[PDB]
């Protein structure tokens, strides 16, 4: 009776062991959702630095262990599938700046996606980080094509210094809540290096929230 | 004239208050952490602080005893030398215990990136050893003799003999001085220097860094961390400072004398002791998660 | 235009079929029946080694050997009568959403968000578990897998079609594009030559395994489907949507024969489980715990409160002895 | 319009199923409960010695 259970019970205890040292590692590594409507957007920030359902980008910045997931070449209903992101450290939201014109509208239907996830119930604490894509051509774009073709309320000179300012509080303002989650808006740069700094610089910010909502000082 | 009645009267009050409240929450507390809440770096701590100030709390009337009775111990020699060294290792570790949690914030705060790498449940299992071993070394010269010698009057009281012979009583009391003050210097310096100011520059720069980087949407994180610093100074450093004092001047109140400092010491440590009970109330009671779960649970 | 009339028609000739073969209640058929199912269940065992929310969960043919599949990455094969971890298989993509364990015990499946089925051998002559074959032809997330038999299994995923695998050829021999929602389980019947699954889209469709054919469609609900059994008979099934009501629906009859439903409660219902005898039905809520309910007086029989999370997937042994739950807590407990 | 006509010819074709009585189902439904109500550990409360649980 004792003779096969022993050994039993050391083998549950002995893989017991590498299943705690292997959810140490998994903690270690800090979790980041991407998606959006750009999905040439999301490429370029995947493939500005070195590092089939979902991919999975792992690599390391200044000894963090970052974890980047790629969501847009899943096509299914969100909510079906979304909780299972609910313990991601920050979403990472790629959208494009000229993508106001398209018909696909398509800044519009971005602006419904950024909406319906900052209302999820999933991410009442995840605080988004927010990227714009394409601001070297957006600041093109703008001179030729005027910003108030999709927006109906929009008054103000067509100059990147106050356009790109006026995306970037527009989307920071569809947000039913202020206080749980914080939206850090970037401006993608054609440095390799600044736009993971960005990156860590956020994410140390939510590291911080969390480990004093851990701590209790919140 | 003579105000001793009423602050015997309040200390009395203050024991009795601190050992209800203190069982109640630490038990609480216990329960919730080893059952209801999965074991994280946090709770652990919580827990072993709570354990800690629990066994404190138990053997506190013991010490009600004892004050009842005066210099009189009721109790047997070997149940004094275990009292008077699970006590002593009780406040060491919840002060070392208080020492580790803000020295643990400090870290988490300063550098983010060191937390989420190393700290872990097995990395705060290994260093939580060290505070405790710690309070072991020191106390072993309580263990060492504690011993619990009799009065000519008739009352039997738990004091430091410091002599296992007696010589000569001249000597006796020399001996006795001479270990009592290095104690108190090594007490002062261990229990005061390293730990009240490791706190308080862990808050300050905990301060400094939530507000030159604006990290803090409301006052609560730096209220609770204000009203923790706060707690812990008003209960120790004067309980510090008056055991300073009677170090400076033992050799004079070892004689018989100046009974005022003997009550002075008698209230610090009452203060001091207050802070065993008023730890759960907000290191862990304040917390939002700790009210719900205990809410849910009861 | 013409032949969406054309539809129209059809559907409101199906309809009146179903009206006029039913000719009265089915709760008032077994309304004269003595309910026994007042029955009080405790906490016979607790399984706790997912350091991440448990998804899903499979029982053993046995009734001594379970799997559960958590976010963490670890596939787990937990002995229920002595509680030790059998195996823990990795994984490679921690999201996943189904598992499933053989009926011979000698293959257990993992499907997630990676839209791979990844197949794993337990009975190998090396110590270590290594992968048999990895599914890779769907194009959304993996659902419900169920084995039929270990060489053949039914694998369904969130790109609205569900599709017949073989571990040994490796390709889909059959697929099901009958669905129009993304569907979200599956459940075979006792002698595996057919199975429902239901769909985002409100309806469960009756599938079948050697011909492919979709014989006939449930739309009872207004809420998309989460999961879906078997009734011990196979006469049966029920399905859970996430309207707070799961309906039971006949093979033959082909309508709400009950309806489980309370004012009280709002949530969505996660899991749906039979018993060995199917007087008692077992139904997973998302208000942190589940329910029982009577399968033949559609009343509440007991209330199963012991989870500090909502519940994914529970199951019942094959010989009915005890009844498993998982939820998000990372906790598995048997109960009986 | 092939899916719309795939969809139409699906609704005909299943038209043709042998329908039997509800009361008949029910019965039918409820004849294996009672059939297996000795053999169901769930509902009798199983006594603790054959019980694998305890």
């Amino acid at each position: 009776l004792s003779a096969e259970d022993k050994a039993a019970v050391e083998r549950s205890k002995m893989i017991d062991r590498n299943l705690r040292e292997d959810g140490e590692k998994a903690a270690r590594e800090v979790k980041l959702l991407l998606l959006g409507a750009g999905e040439s957007g999301k490429c370029t920030i995947v493939k500005q630095m070195k590092i089939t359902g979902i991919v999975e980008t792992h690599f390391t910045f200044k000894d963090l262990h970052f974890k980047m997931f790629d969501v847009t070449a899943q096509r299914s209903e969100r909510k079906k599938w979304i909780h299972c992101f609910e313990g991601v450290t920050a979403i990472i939201f790629c959208v494009a700046l000229s993508d106001y014109d398209l018909v696909l509208n398509r800044m519009h239907a971005s602006m419904k996606l950024f909406d319906s996830i900052c209302n999820n119930k999933w991410f009442t604490d995840t605080s988004i980080i927010l990227f714009l894509n394409k601001k070297d051509l957006f600041e093109e774009k703008i001179k030729k094509s005027p910003l108030t073709i999709c927006y109906p309320e929009y008054a103000g000179s067509n100059t990147y210094e106050e356009a790109a300012a006026y995306i970037q509080c527009q989307f920071e303002d569809l947000n039913k809540r202020k206080d749980t989650k914080e939206i850090y808006t970037h401006f993608t740069c054609s440095t390799d290096t600044k736009n993971v700094q960005f990156v860590f610089d956020a994410v140390t910010d939510v590291i911080i929230k969390n480990n004093l909502k851990d701590c209790g000082l919140f | 004239s003579a105000g001793y009645l009423f602050l015997d009267i309040i200390t009395y009050l203050v024991f009795a208050v601190t050992f209800v409240l203190g069982v109640l929450g630490n038990g609480l507390v216990i329960w919730v952490a080893g059952f209801r809440m999965t074991h994280t770096v946090t709770t652990i701590s919580y827990l072993n602080l709570a354990v800690a100030d629990f066994c404190f709390t138990s053997t506190l009337p013991f010490f009600m005893v004892r004050k009842a009775m005066g210099g009189h111990w009721p109790f047997g020699w070997f149940l004094c030398k275990f009292v008077f060294t699970i006590v002593d290792i009780n406040l060491f570790g919840s002060v070392f215990l208080i020492a580790l949690i803000a020295l643990d914030r400090c870290v988490c705060v300063l550098h983010p990136v060191w937390t989420q790498n190393h700290r872990t449940v097995s990395l705060a299992k290994k260093v939580i050893i060290g505070p405790w071993v710690m309070a072991l070394l020191l106390t072993l010269p309580v263990i060492i003799r504690v011993t619990t010698v009799p009065g000519k009057t008739g009352t039997v009281a738990c004091t430091f003999n410091f002599s296992p012979w007696t010589n000569d009583p001249k000597e006796r009391i020399n001996v006795a001085v001479a270990m009592l003050t290095v104690r108190g210097i090594i007490r002062f310096i261990i229990g005061f220097s390293a730990p009240m100011s490791i706190v308080a520059v862990s808050y300050g720069l905990i301060a400094t860094k939530i507000h030159k980087q604006g990290l803090i949407k409301s006052s609560r994180p730096l209220r609770v961390l204000s009203f923790v610093a706060a707690a812990f100074f008003l209960c120790w450093s004067p309980y510090q400072v008056v055991a300073l004092i009677a170090t400076v001047r033992i050799r004079e109140l070892l004689q018989g004398m100046y009974k005022e400092i003997g009550i002075a010491v008698d209230v610090t440590s009452a203060l001091a002791f207050f802070n065993s009970c008023l730890n759960p109330m907000l290191y862990v009671f304040m917390g939002q998660d700790f009210r719900e779960r205990l809410i849910h649970a009861l | 235009d013409q032949l969406r009339q054309e539809a129209e028609q059809l559907k409101n000739q199906i309809r009146d079929a179903r009206k006029a073969c039913a000719d009265a209640t089915l709760s008032q058929i077994t309304n004269n029946i003595d309910p026994v199912g007042r029955i009080q269940m405790r906490t016979r065992r607790t399984l706790r080694g997912h350091l991440a929310k448990i998804y899903a969960m499979h029982w053993g043919t046995d009734s001594r050997l379970l799997v559960s599949a958590s976010q963490d990455g670890k596939l787990i094969i937990w002995d229920s009568y002595t509680t030790n971890k059998v195996h823990a298989i990795p994984l490679r993509s921690s999201w996943v959403m189904t598992c499933a364990y053989a009926p011979s015990g000698n293959y257990v499946a993992c499907g997630g968000l990676d839209n791979i089925c990844s197949i794993y051998n337990l009975k190998t002559r090396e110590g270590n578990v290594r992968v048999s074959r990895e599914l890779a032809g769907h194009t959304g997330y993996l659902s419900c897998c169920r084995f039929l038999d270990d060489n053949q299994i039914v694998t369904s995923s969130g790109d609205t079609t569900c599709a017949l695998w073989d571990i040994e050829t490796g390709q889909q021999t059959t697929t099901f594009t009958g669905h129009t929602g993304d569907v979200m389980s599956l459940s075979l019947a006792p002698d595996t030559r057919l199975f429902v699954s239901g769909a985002c889209d409100a309806s469960a469709k009756l599938w079948d395994v050697r011909e492919g054919m979709c014989r006939q469609t449930f739309t009872g609900h207004e809420s998309d489907i989460n999961a879906i059994c078997f009734f011990p008979n196979g006469n049966a099934f029920a399905t859970g949507s996430d309207d707070a009501t799961c309906r039971l629906f006949d093979l033959r009859a082909d309508q709400e024969l009950m309806t489980y439903s309370h004012d009280n409660i709002i949530c969505g219902i996660t899991s749906v489980s039979f018993s060995k005898s199917g007087r008692l039905l077992l139904a997973g809520y998302d208000d942190f715990n589940c329910n029982v309910w009577d399968a033949l007086k559609a009343d509440r029989a007991g209330v199963l409160a012991g989870h500090d999370n909502r519940v994914s997937c529970l199951g019942v042994t094959d010989d009915g002895m005890a009844v498993a739950t998982g939820s998000w807590d990372s906790f598995l407990k048997i109960w009986n | 319009i092939a899916q719309a006509r795939k969809l139409v010819e699906q609704l005909k074709m299943e038209a043709n199923i042998d329908r039997i009585k509800v009361s008949k189902a029910a019965a039918d439904l409820m004849a294996y409960c009672e059939a297996h109500a000795k053999e169901d550990p769930l509902l009798t409360p199983v006594p603790a010695s054959e019980n694998p649980f305890r």
